[PDB]
RNA sequence: GCGCCGGAGCCUCGGUUGGCCUCGGAUAGCCGGUCCCCCGCCGGGGUCCGGUGCGGAGAGCCCUUCGUCCCGGGAAACGGGGCGGCCGGAAAGGGGGCCGCCCUCUCGCCCGUCACGCACCGCACGUUCGUGGGGAACCUGGCGCUAAACCAUUCGUAGACGAC
RNA sequence: GCCACUUUUGGUAAGCAGAACUGGCGCUGCGGGAUGAACCGAACGCCGGGUUAAGGCGCCCGAUGCCGACGCUCAUCAGACC
RNA sequence: GCGGUGCGCCGCGACCGGCUCCGGGACGGCUGGGAAGGCCCCGGCGGGGAAGGUGGCCCGGGGGCCCCGGGUGUUACAGCC
């Protein structure tokens, strides 16, 4: 037999594997599409949730009844300390999707940042990338390592650079570096290309990414909670008190 | 467009069936698809025969549609068709088909030890000729 | 010992017929440019009958479900493994002989690839039917990488005749040189002409 | 039933010079060229006549349905000689019983805005065909009229036009409103 | 110097539908498509040669590791050209889909 | 009756056995295609049953001969009227074909009613067939072919031999 | 104690028995030229010339392996084989072309002349890609490398326990 | 006890109940009907060679990879074997 | 040397016989004492008929005398029955 009274089903199936996320730091699915016609910029940064508090501000809409009236509103303060670019990777696109093609990092990158390449840095003898910031000061790799870029400027369509927090600003326990791929979108490739290559190993701050009353999207990690129960998380509906096996 | 076409008194070349290879004469359109045709000339009896089995020839040798055999030969040795029929670049590259199937193993050395030379002295002329033709870029 | 064939203008189960008996015989297959695969039957009904396919999703797991392979070359694929017996052994060491690919792959572009007259659009459909483009219909029921594999295709066309205006430079400059060569190649032509090779 | 031969010449006039690259036709004259090809319909096109007068279209073993394809290509011929001689003028008249329909012509003939139809707010944005040049006509109040040489083009830039102009969930016998094609001619005449 | 048999590959053996009869192989001579071309391979030898870990002893040389399963042509096998074979040890079904060379020699010219 | 490969076409003269009411019977001959004699012999009892008061037990085959046709070399038209059953009735018919010789007319017939309308050779029955001459001819299927110059191309030829070369290079022409 | 570059063998897994280095594509239409002509950065199109059951043919092309010895003819000489530089590659990247050098050869290819090479005595898996893939231990040298992961401790943005 | 051709009773009808003739299944494998107590072929000691039946011969899958013959058929729900 | 018996293992060839599948030749019988067709503008001499009408004649168009439609008619510079 049918449901007596139909009633929509509890819980989105849109967002069906309800796991612990894999990563921590929230990814970037999908940039904002690139056109050729606008100046380079920079389409995504990292910050850090600080906490809540309020605003009163003038609301102009006119057609409400809050039309030069002053609401409060709540908000969120994020911190965002400048971040360092420390290298770009490009990308081709394929029949079987877009694939990397050559990434290139900096010559002096900070030792915050290179905390993420170690699991344990104390145990370890910080060796990451020493036979790789030789090449930037000898014509045997700087020959080698523009050639490269030469090549990016033919064959890769996606170039993204690579950026890290800058975690000695930060009032946390942690110092390893959070890094990130950020897809510059702007002119041609090569324009592309040589406006992040002279924002190697230097700052980007926010201003010159985002500005004011613009509408953006947040990627994060929710904050976890626990094995719960279906009613915890589902929000079905509480049995009655007489049942059982519990309600 | 078209180039050939089935008629009365087109020439066809047959592809396989039991007349296979012989030239034949069309001489009265039967059906939508099979044709009474004839060659007096060429070994091939007075029959009926399909358009799935005949290739088309540019020979058209002029008698009527209802004209018996003996008048269809003086048509075909006046227009001479078996003499032109040899002169054609088709049977030439039907008959060099058939050297090659005749070909025995010791013709094949030969032909083997024929081209192994003939290669090398064209392409010791091309790779002369390509040089010849870059210094004239030069 | 590897047999390259053509995707284009070939039809769908005409040519997996084949593809999966060759295969059988132990013949290393790749077939390349899925794209052009037609399929007989119009365009319209083709899409119904592969929207009808996606429909067919288990009901208590999808994600165990029968996977609806969108790109042209795995729709090909799963269309050879259902002619194949792929739950035996025999079946998936054949599977693992096809190699399929959307456009031409540069392990295969610069190869001669073959065409199956026996499984073709021209010579299996009467001209007044009309068919329907696979890639068209995977690019529309969910292959996202059709104008990516076109434009690579284009660029791959582009350079394949750059190729072949070098191949018409070469017989040029032979048949050229074969008239100036001819008063000391008369005796060696002779024996082939007399043999059924150079007339 | 296969018949054996179908056919229909069709006289091309003087001024117009007609070639046809394989089964693909290019009829030139006086206002400039349209190109259709036919690669669907498997015929043979041949252009007899020396001083090259006459296009011939034939069909050789066809039944009834694809027979029917013959006075086809015979008329996109015709109506591709008329739009390069004569050109094609389709006036259509804007009918409205309280509302005027205000329309405004934007991008030198390539766009239409329709205002004020039914008294509503929503401006019809339509844009017509490349090859098409709409226009209000003067010595006539509200009259369109679209010329080009297209047929094809300048009847389906009509149509976009007057299916822009419909009433909706309204008795259609009585709200007889709408820009209608009203004179099917030809731009200069003979 | 040269290489003297014809390619046929093993392509089952003789069966029905729902049975098999291991006692007579189908070989696909390369090649020959037509039973009006299957006629020149009648009664001719054939062998299915394959490597193996322990030494065998070949005759004519140095005990080698390659083995083989000889056997004959018998018959022609439907209008393709399939030709029917027996050897005088069955073929086992790791055989399906390789190459067996089927001889000259037992030649009728 | 199965209509097998290609008819041929029998006259079969058959008469009832001599009775002391009448010493000699009347003798009567038909046009029957079949198969073979036997057949031929069989579709006679038919017949003269479906006819006259006769069977195979109290009469005989008297003559039961191949009749060959006369011109085998001149193409010509003809003329079958028929009677066959659908799946509801009876029909009369009159169907026109055109060919060499007399049976394969009919050898023609009973495949092209067998194509257009599902009808067997055992509910098929023949009753006249006439060289028609061609002002008589009045089908517009065989009366195209009545032109001293006819002429057409072969358009489309399309690729038989597909499986003997199966893997090539070159696409295969069609134009011819 | 590891990676790279340049020797004898052993164990194991087995398949194979010459390569085809590529236009796009039409199919009631194609392919190859010529350019005398018209525009573009050599390409497109017209004209004309050839093919079109495809012969500039996958029914096809290339290579062809018994070896050496002398002496002659035909072909080569600009070629043959071996060291430094210029380019050709991204969809899953090209052991290809070119410029030099110090060497070297009248050798190779096609006809002939001359005789030799276990002629192993009629008999099977021979003939290759094969320096095959993998696995250990032996060898001698050259130039280079000296790391991370996990547990334990801590954190609490996470947590049933692991995990993070 | 059950099923099936044809004859047949009750019942709207039934993979329902009740008869007659004969053959089956049960007691029975095998090839075919994908699948299957009964349908089509065929009944069985253990094997080799040949050949068939019913049914098939794009591929799964032995066999049409015949240069098979003549037509009909377009389905935005095609059609496809007691 | 003869006769019997077998070879340690793996193989081959030859002929004879049985049982089968197939190929290549060759001859004869019958029928409507085959039906048709082949050879003697060509089976002969006279007679006839039309058409899916050859000449020719006329009209029309594509022309540079040829080709293509349409009409007439009965052997002509084709043939058929
Ligand atoms: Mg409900
Ligand atoms: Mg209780
Ligand atoms: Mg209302
Ligand atoms: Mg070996
Ligand atoms: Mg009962
Ligand atoms: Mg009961
Ligand atoms: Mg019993
Ligand atoms: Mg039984
Ligand atoms: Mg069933
Ligand atoms: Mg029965
Ligand atoms: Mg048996
Ligand atoms: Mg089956």
């Amino acid at each position: 037999s049918h449901r007596k009274f139909s009633a929509p089903r509890h819980g989105s199936l849109g967002f069906l594997p309800r796991k612990r996320s894999s990563r921590h730091r929230g990814k970037v699915k999908s940039f904002p599409k690139d056109d050729p016609s606008k100046p380079v910029h920079l389409t995504a940064f990292l910050g850090y949730k600080a906490g809540m508090t309020h605003i009163v501000r003038e609301v102009d809409r006119p057609g409400s009844k809050v039309n030069k009236k002053e609401v409060v509103e709540a908000v969120t303060i994020v911190e965002t300390p400048p971040m360092v670019v420390v290298g770009i990777v490009g990308y081709v696109e394929t029949p079987r999707g877009l694939r990397t093609f050559k990434t290139v990092f900096a010559e002096h990158i900070s030792d915050e940042c290179k905390r993420r390449f170690y699991k344990n840095w104390h145990k370890s003898k910080k060796k990451a990338f020493t036979k790789y910031c030789k090449k930037w000061q000898d014509d045997a790799g700087k020959r080698q390592l523009d050639k490269d870029f030469s090549s990016m400027k033919k064959y890769c369509q996606v170039i993204r650079v690579l950026a890290h927090t800058q975690m000695r600003l930060l009032p946390l326990r942690q110092k390893k570096a959070h890094l990130m791929e950020i897809q510059v979108n702007g002119g041609t490739v090569a324009e592309k290309l040589d406006w992040a290559r002279e924002r190697l190993e230097q700052q980007v701050p926010v201003s010159q990414v985002f500005g004011q009353d613009e509408m953006i999207d947040v990627i994060g990690v929710t904050k976890g909670k626990g094995y719960k129960g279906v009613t915890s998380r589902w929000h079905t509906k509480k049995l009655p008190r007489k049942t059982h096996r519990g309600l | 467009v078209f180039r050939r076409f089935v008629e009365v008194g087109r020439v066809a070349y047959v592809s396989f069936g039991p007349h296979a290879g012989k030239l034949v004469a069309i001489v009265d359109v039967i059906d939508q698809n099979r044709a009474l045709v004839d060659g007096p000339c060429t070994r091939v009896r007075r029959q009926a025969m399909p358009f799935k089995c005949m290739q088309l020839t540019d020979f058209i040798l002029k008698f009527p549609h209802s004209a018996r055999q003996k008048y269809v030969r003086k048509a075909w040795e006046k227009a001479d068709i078996n003499t032109k029929w040899a002169a054609t670049r088709w049977a030439k590259k039907i008959e060099a088909r058939e050297r090659k199937a005749k070909m025995t193993d010791f013709d094949r050395y030969k032909v083997m030890k024929a081209k192994k030379m003939r290669n090398r002295i064209i392409k010791n002329e091309v790779k002369k000729l390509q040089r010849a033709a870059l210094l004239k870029a030069s | 010992q590897v047999l390259v064939l053509d995707g284009r203008g070939h039809l769908l189960g005409r040519l997996a017929a084949i593809v999966a008996k060759q295969v059988l015989l132990g013949r290393k297959v790749v077939v390349v440019r899925c794209e052009g695969i037609n399929i007989s039957g119009n365009f319209y009904r083709n899409k119904l009958k592969y929207l009808a396919f996606l429909r067919k999703r288990m009901n208590t797991n999808p994600s165990r479900g029968p996977y609806h392979f969108r790109a042209p070359s795995r729709i090909f694929w799963r269309t050879v493994r259902g002619m194949l017996p792929h739950k035996t052994k025999r079946g998936q060491a054949a599977l693992d002989r096809l190699k399929v690919f959307d456009g031409i792959p540069p392990p295969y572009d610069k190869k001669k690839r073959m065409v199956v007259p026996a499984a073709l659009k021209v010579v299996r459909l009467k001209p007044t039917r009309k068919f329907a483009y696979l890639g068209r219909l995977a690019h529309e029921v969910g292959w996202k990488y059709q104008a990516v594999t076109a434009t690579l295709e284009e660029k791959r066309k582009e350079k394949a005749k750059i190729h072949y205006r070098k191949k018409k430079q070469l017989m040029r400059l032979r048949k050229q040189a074969e008239k100036n060569v001819e008063k000391k190649i008369s005796k060696f032509t002779d024996v082939l002409k007399t043999h059924g090779l150079l007339v | 039933m296969k018949t054996i031969l179908s056919n229909q010449t069709v006289d091309i006039p003087e001024n117009v010079d007609i070639s046809l690259k394989g089964r693909t036709v290019i009829v030139k004259g006086p206002r400039g060229t349209l190109r259709r090809d036919f690669n669907h319909i498997n015929v043979e096109l041949s252009l007899l006549g020396k001083k090259k007068k006459r296009l011939r279209v034939d069909k050789w073993w066809g039944n009834r349905k694809e027979l029917a394809t013959v006075r086809t290509i015979c008329s996109h011929v015709q109506n591709m000689i008329k739009g390069v001689t004569l050109g094609f003028r389709y006036k259509m008249r804007s009918v409205y019983a309280h509302f005027p329909i205000n329309v405004v012509i934007q991008e030198n003939g390539s766009l239409v805005e329709i205002r004020n139809f039914l008294g509503e707010k929503y401006i019809r944005r339509v844009r017509m065909r490349p090859g098409v040049a709409c226009s209000v006509s003067q010595a006539q109040k509200d009259e369109l009229v679209l010329e080009g040489n297209d047929i094809e083009l300048v009847s389906n830039s009509a149509a976009l036009i007057q299916q822009a102009t419909t009433v909706k969930n309204k008795d259609i016998r009585k709200f007889l409103d709408g820009i209608y094609v009203s004179e099917k001619g030809t731009v200069q005449q003979a | 110097s040269g290489r003297l048999w014809c390619k046929a590959i093993f392509a089952g053996y003789k069966r029905g539908l729902r049975n098999q009869r291991e006692h007579t192989a189908l070989l696909k001579i390369e090649g020959v498509y037509a039973r009006d071309e299957t006629e020149f391979y009648l009664g001719k030898r054939c062998a299915y040669v394959y490597k193996a870990k322990n030494n065998t002893v070949t005759p004519g040389g140095k005990p080698n590791k390659t083995r083989v399963i000889w056997g004959k042509v018998t018959r022609a096998h439907g209008n393709s050209g399939m030709v029917r074979a027996k050897f005088r040890s069955n073929l086992p079904a790791k055989a399906i889909g390789h190459r067996i060379r089927v001889m000259l020699y037992p030649s009728r010219i | 009756m199965k209509a097998s490969g290609t008819l041929r076409e029998y006259k079969v003269v058959g008469r009832c056995l001599p009775t002391p009411k009448c010493r000699t019977p009347p003798l009567y001959r038909m046009r029957i295609f079949a198969p073979n004699h036997v057949v031929a012999k069989s579709r006679f009892w038919y017949f003269v049953s479906q006819l006259k008061k006769m069977k195979k037990s109290s009469g005989e085959i008297v003559y039961c001969g191949q009749v060959f046709e006369k011109s085998p070399l001149r193409v010509k038209n003809f003329g079958i009227w028929l009677r066959y059953d659908s799946r509801s009735g009876t029909h009369n018919m009159y169907r026109e074909y055109r060919d060499l010789t007399t049976a394969g007319a009919v050898t023609q017939c009973y495949r092209d009613m067998g194509a257009r309308h599902r009808a067997r050779a055992h509910s098929i029955q023949i009753m006249k067939v006439e060289e028609i001459a061609a002002s008589k001819c009045r089908r517009p299927a065989v009366k195209q072919f009545h032109d001293s110059k006819i002429k057409f191309p072969l358009p489309h030829r399309v690729l038989r031999r597909q499986h003997k070369p199966r893997f090539t290079t070159k696409r295969p022409n069609t134009f011819f």
